[PDB]
C-alpha cells in the first residue's frame, strides 16, 4: 500500500531485463497501473512521487 | 416593645464588581499564516547523462 490508500497485492516479480530502463540508465522497483488515478482521485500519490524525486535529487526532505 | 413591620423599601440596591474592556488588537498568532515551502537557492543539477 501508499500513504494514500491506494494497496494492491503484488502479482508478479517482474525479471529486471524485462523492466523498462529510463534514459539514466535506472529501472523501477514497482509498476504501478495508471487506472486507479481517474475513479480514486488520490492525487497525492503524484505529487508525492515528484516530491520524493526532488528530495533524492537535491538530498533536501520536503513537508 | 416589640418588632414591628415598618415602611416597605422604595427601591433596591444591588452591588456587583466589574472591571472594563481594551482596545481591540487581534493579534492572531507569534508567527502567523501557513509560511509556504520554498526554493533552496540556486540548488544545481545533482545529475548528468552518460556520454
Amino acid at each position: 500500500a501508499s500513504r494514500h490508500g491506494q494497496k494492491g497485492i503484488l502479482s508478479r516479480l517482474w525479471p529486471a531485463e524485462d523492466m523498462p530502463f529510463t534514459e539514466s540508465g535506472m529501472v523501477p522497483d514497482i509498476l504501478f497501473n495508471p487506472h486507479g488515478f481517474p475513479s480514486r482521485m488520490t492525487i497525492g500519490m503524484l505529487i508525492e512521487s515528484m516530491a520524493g524525486k526532488s528530495a533524492a535529487l537535491h538530498g533536501l526532505c520536503h513537508d | 416593645g416589640g418588632l414591628t413591620c415598618a415602611s416597605a423599601p422604595q427601591g433596591t440596591l444591588r452591588i456587583l464588581e466589574g472591571p472594563q474592556q481594551s482596545l481591540s488588537g487581534s493579534p492572531l498568532q507569534p508567527i502567523p499564516a501557513s509560511p509556504p515551502p520554498q526554493i533552496p537557492p540556486g540548488l544545481r543539477p545533482r545529475f548528468c547523462a552518460f556520454g
